[PDB]
């Protein structure tokens, strides 16, 4: 009926008042899994909202979060196409613990979706956000002075559990987000 | 000259980029990515970056920013459970080999707070007095006004 229609302009106004709404109205359940599919299907939601939702610090939020990116398939993806997945389906916070807090739970992710492709998933969490600190200083123009490939690689020197990662991956990442931004998502 | 901004979460690290980005003239088309704000000025510009927080990425910024000039550490005044907590973690930062030539901006936010600890206050509490191979200021703001936050970087150009 109409509550439906009004709990998806509430969300957009307010997240969790439109989670509030839905969960007291009956048409949504008020389980991290149930909350996580709905903003996956994302029906009449602004992306910037999911992600704010997302990025809450909240115990709830942050199992919203879990269970969001176990909905996500990553299975023979590289890295930056998986980034690229994730970060079509809400649009991603700047404050720097939420991205942090995105990259651990998507790192987790995608390791258990491409076993063997990284040793831990602390490495994977690691070039996760390097490669967002690639996409910003690449493309936000308040950076004047773009990074090279040479100074992406030593950036990343050391976070392969203390060791070094192949320097072919992180030049296939490097010019892929040269090449394409990641998306300013559309709803 | 690109400037790394560090804090305990809640200092008002974002509240002051948001203020900073107010006072720009040139308007900035949105990207994907860490919250960074360039202050530009005629003869220096500053590009403030809020990209720290936990311990497993610093390695990250230690490299990216290896040898830069300035640091800020953003303090919030009015947590008094907390100032120990951001000594510690002050600390930490100016112990790193990559930032040993950082001269020190020290933000004491939330001073519109009642309760908030004054400049001479946190000077104590975070230990300020002492630093022997560091020049340092605090500077006392309200993110929210946006008080204080150009008095810093003014004292951070008269250093640079
Ligand atoms: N009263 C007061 N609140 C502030 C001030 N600066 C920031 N805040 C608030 O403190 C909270 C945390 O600020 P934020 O900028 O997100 O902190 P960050 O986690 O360090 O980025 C927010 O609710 C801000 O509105 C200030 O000077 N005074
Ligand atoms: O979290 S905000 O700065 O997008």
């Amino acid at each position: 009926n109409r509550k439906m229609a009004m709990g998806r302009k509430k969300f957009n106004m307010d997240p969790k008042k439109g989670i509030q709404f839905l969960v007291e109205n009956e048409l949504l359940q008020n389980t991290p899994e149930e909350i996580a599919r709905f903003l996956y299907k994302g029906e009449g939601l602004n992306k910037t909202a999911i992600g704010d939702y997302l990025g809450e610090r909240e115990e709830l939020n942050l199992a919203v979060l879990h269970a969001f990116v176990d909905l996500h398939e990553f299975t023979d993806l590289n890295l930056v196409q998986a980034l690229r997945q994730f970060l079509w389906s809400f649009r991603l916070p700047g404050k720097a613990q939420k991205i942090d807090r995105m990259m651990e739970a998507f790192a987790q992710r995608y390791c258990l979706c491409n076993p063997g492709v990284f040793q831990s998933t602390d490495t994977c969490y690691v070039l996760s956000y390097s490669v967002i600190m690639l996409n910003t200083d690449l493309h936000n123009p308040n950076v004047r002075d773009k990074m090279g490939l040479e100074r992406f690689v030593a950036m990343n020197r050391g976070i392969n559990e203390g060791g070094d990662l192949p320097e072919e991956l992180l030049r296939n990442l490097y010019d892929s987000i040269r090449n394409e931004p990641f998306k300013i998502p559309e709803d | 000259m690109r400037i790394l901004m560090v804090g305990l979460d809640a200092a008002g690290k974002t509240t002051i980029l948001y203020k900073l980005k107010l006072g720009e003239i040139v308007t900035t088309i949105p990207t994907i990515g860490f919250n960074v704000e360039t202050v530009e000025y005629k003869n220096i510009s500053f590009t403030v970056w809020d990209v720290g927080g936990q311990d497993k990425i610093r390695p990250l910024w230690r490299h990216y920013f290896q040898n830069t000039q300035g640091l800020i550490f953003v303090v919030d005044s009015n947590d008094r459970e907390r100032v120990n907590e951001a000594r510690e973690e002050l600390m930490r930062m100016l112990a790193e080999d990559e930032l040993r030539d950082a001269v020190l901006l020290v933000f004491a936010n939330k001073q519109d707070l009642p309760n908030a600890m004054n400049a001479a206050e946190i000077t104590d509490k975070l230990g300020l007095h002492s630093l022997r191979h560091r020049n340092w200021y605090i500077q006392a703001t309200c993110a929210t006004s946006g008080d204080g936050l150009y008095e810093g970087l003014d004292w951070l150009s008269n250093q640079l």
